[PDB]
């Protein structure tokens, strides 16, 4: 209930996932055919927090990469939600979030090769774009990757940056988040983080999009899901718990998967540099030939 | 060992509390309220559950309850005098990020270990709006009593106003047949008994004086106006208060309860995953709330409006009384200028 | 209900009693104005002919 | 209603009585004072004394 009470031009259908107190809502136009969703401001945002909201919309309009969440201009219905605060209009995608495709029984044990790689060429490009604007989104969790049937194929797109950090007017946005599970161990110490924090989030998901679960201890609270893998052997990309509750580590790719007997060799190695506890060490090899690290190197070498 | 008097603002649905000391007076408190309300210290008419108005007499120790318990019960309802009608300055409580998932994500599989809270708080919010509505409703009920009392107070003077006038008309008659009663007994002796000229006009004035008077009928602008309002008030008593639909909301309450009930008593937990169902009760309660909410204020605008209408006619009552009593006194002492003036004009020959 | 009627009809005559009694004095005292005024004029020419 | 309709006129009719009694009690004795001060100067009637 964003209030409005301004006649009734447009009309919202359903709300969305994360964001905050009454975040974005599926805004469709009863008259026209546009269904672009816009974000609704929470209650009485603090005076200091006010600059945070006006900040998001700022950098959001800077992102024009149609491969991720786009920031379309706000419609005739501007005004201001709860207290003095604008809005955040953006493209809508009925393809649902990534968690949908992940929870699908058909991909109960790792999605299919097509969708898999189709996520790297997508999220991998968008995640890179954000890095080309000094915009780092660490909260890159599955429930933040919307899908769309642009034409015929599924198009993955990153979304929501109300948490991501930047460099311009508005360093960071929020310290803690909600039910963490897919984030580099950097923010877990509140210590000097890096820009590789995103590589971890992306890597972890890529793994799950092949196995069907976390790269370490699934369904295990990150609290202890950390100390158990605190050391996490080098190049390790897996660690489940044996039937006897025991713990086993491995730098290989579990079975069954969906990758061919060839894409495995590179996929494993890739995940290795993307899943390295040491921050400034994940993909350290920054070949000055492509301006990008060994992380994006293998990726492009695969796709 | 404290006071802490809860005050419900029937203009913003706020519940500001004031820990009053065993010395401060209400006139010393009214000012405090003005700092967290903005209502003029003179326009701060606080009504209690009994519907009774404020109480400039007693100090600030007129809210200490010691019968049922003495906490979160005897809450006063602050009413504004200036504001004829109440718009929407009122506000409510949020569901916090804890319940937001239940409403924003709707269908989400969250661990019961967490659901036992997000659902709990959700249920508390549901019943919250409900129980919160009752508080607001009572304000109308209290304000109603104030209006019902003002109507009686206003009418009580009407019965004495028309009764006071009946004396005027009764005296005017016993005056009009007494003032001219001398004229006839005079015109037949303007040469025999006694006859002057200075009182020829002196007396002729008294007769014309009682004429311009007559306020017994002037009560018309009042009688048919105090009743048009009197019946109007009792006629507005017919309309639906607000709690009329409050029950419909209470039904929603029981619903949420049933869900939280099937959240613990359900076959095992510590692994359950679901929340889409709760969305049901959640959304419905919201809609029902805002509907009867501003609706209650509507049926109140009329009630709150009739008061000023009674208080506006209140002064007009004294006007009638004073005017009717004015002549009631003048004509009364006019008995001397109609009798005593005969004895003063009697010894004209009592000394010849 | 049927009993209250006779109770009203029983007090009905008592009303005419009040009216008649109140109007009785209302009339007497009314014309008493002469015995209080006219009796002064009748007792006025006591020396208006000396 | 019929019974009460007369009540409103009954008390109203009485209000006239009390109103007249007052405008009579201050008129009847109003002559007594003007008389007692002239029982030997103007005229002292004895037949109207009662
Ligand atoms: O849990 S189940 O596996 O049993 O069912 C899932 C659905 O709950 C879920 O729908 S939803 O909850 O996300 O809204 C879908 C997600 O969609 C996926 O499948 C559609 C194709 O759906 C086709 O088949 C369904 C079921 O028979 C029909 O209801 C659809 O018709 S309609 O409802 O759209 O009108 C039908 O769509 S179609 O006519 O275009 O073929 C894909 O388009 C999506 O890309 C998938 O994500 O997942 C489970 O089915
Ligand atoms: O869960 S569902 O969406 O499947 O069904 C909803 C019901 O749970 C919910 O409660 S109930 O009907 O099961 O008891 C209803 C009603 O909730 C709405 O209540 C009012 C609006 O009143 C609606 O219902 C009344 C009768 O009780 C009708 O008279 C209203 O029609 S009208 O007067 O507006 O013309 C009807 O309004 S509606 O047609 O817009 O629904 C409001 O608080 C909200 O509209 C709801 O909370 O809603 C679903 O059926
Ligand atoms: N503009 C959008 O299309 C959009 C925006 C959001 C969103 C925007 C800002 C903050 C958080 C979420 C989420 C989803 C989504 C989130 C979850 C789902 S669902 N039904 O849970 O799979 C569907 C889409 C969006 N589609």
């Amino acid at each position: 209930d964003p209030e409005f009470g301004a006649g009734g031009p447009w009309e919202m259908r359903e709300r969305l996932g994360t964001g905050g107190f009454g975040n974005v809502c599926l805004y469709q136009h009863r008259e026209l055919d546009l269904k672009i969703a816009i974000k609704s401001c929470r209650l009485e945002l603090s005076t200091k927090n006010r600059e945070r909201w006006c900040h998001e919309i700022q950098i959001m309009k800077k992102l024009n990469h149609a491969n991720v969440v786009k920031a379309c201009d706000v419609p005739e219905e501007l005004n201001i939600l709860i207290h003095d605060v604008p809005l955040l209009a953006m493209e809508y995608c009925s393809g649902g979030d990534l968690r949908k495709l992940l929870n699908k029984p058909e991909n109960c044990c790792g999605l299919k090769e097509s969708q898999i790689l189709s996520l790297l060429s997508d999220i991998g490009s968008g995640i890179r774009y954000l890095h080309e604007n000094k915009i780092i989104h660490r909260d890159l969790k599955p429930e933040n990757i919307v899908l769309q049937d642009v034409g015929g194929k599924i198009i993955h797109k990153i979304i929501d940056l109300g948490y991501a950090k930047d460099v311009d007017q508005g360093e960071l946005c929020t310290e803690f988040v909600g039910t963490l599970q897919y984030l580099a161990p950097e923010l877990f110490e509140n210590k000097p983080y890096t820009a590789t924090v995103d590589y971890w989030s992306f890597g972890t998901m890529v793994f799950e999009c092949i196995a069907g679960y976390r790269p370490f201890l699934h369904h295990l609270q990150p609290f202890t899901w950390h100390e158990k893998i605190k050391k996490k052997d080098p190049k390790c990309i897996f660690a489940c718990e044996e039937m006897s509750g025991e713990v086993r580590f491995s730098s290989h790719l579990p079975q069954p998967n969906s990758l061919c007997s060839l894409i495995v060799e590179p996929m494993e190695n890739w995940l290795q540099l993307m899943l390295n506890w040491d921050p400034q060490q994940r993909g350290g090899p920054v070949d000055l030939t492509l301006k990008q690290p060994r992380c994006f190197v293998l990726m492009d070498h695969i796709l | 060992n404290l006071k802490i008097v809860h005050i419900l603002n029937m203009t913003s649905a706020k519940i500001i509390s004031f820990l009053l000391p065993p010395d401060e007076s209400l006139h010393s408190l009214q000012s405090r309220i003005e700092r967290e309300t903005g209502i003029n210290t003179g326009s701060q008419e606080l009504l209690s559950e009994t519907g009774i108005s404020l109480d400039p007499r007693k100090p600030a120790s007129q809210c200490v309850l010691d019968g049922v318990r003495g906490c979160d019960s005897y809450m006063v309802y602050l009413f504004d005098k200036s504001k004829t009608v109440y718009e929407g300055p009122f506000a409510s409580r949020s569901l916090s990020d804890c319940v937001n998932y239940i409403v924003q994500d709707s269908k989400i599989q969250l661990p019961i270990i967490q659901l036992r809270k997000v659902w709990a708080e959700a249920v508390h919010y549901v019943s919250g709006l409900k129980e919160d509505y009752s508080r607001l409703f009572q304000g109308q009920r209290a304000a109603m009593l104030s209006l019902l009392r003002y109507n009686a107070n206003l009418t009580k003077m009407k019965n004495t106003l028309i009764s006071a006038s009946q004396q005027l008309k009764a005296k005017l008659e016993f005056f009009h047949k007494s003032i001219q009663l001398d004229l006839e007994r005079y015109s037949e002796q303007m040469t025999y008994g006694i006859s002057s000229e200075k009182m020829l006009k002196a007396w002729k004035e008294m007769e014309e004086k009682a004429i311009h008077y007559a306020e017994v009928g002037v009560i018309g602008y009042l009688e048919d106006q105090i009743m048009s309002l009197h019946a109007e008030i009792m006629e507005l008593q017919k309309s639906p208060y607000g709690r009329r639909q409050g029950d419909l909301m209470e039904s929603l309450e029981q619903r949420a309860i049933d869900l939280y009930k099937q959240l613990k008593h359900r076959p095992s937990d510590h692994s359950y995953s679901d929340s889409t169902e709760m969305v049901k009760i959640i959304v419905h309660t919201v809609q029902s709330q805002d509907r009867v909410l501003k609706e209650l204020f509507g049926h109140l605008s009329k009630l709150l409006g009739c008061k000023q209408k009674i208080i506006d006619l209140l002064p007009k009552v004294e006007v009638a009384l004073s005017n009717i009593k004015e002549a009631d006194n003048t004509v009364m002492f006019m008995q001397g200028k109609r009798q005593k003036e005969i004895w003063h004009l009697l010894k004209i020959a009592c000394t010849q």
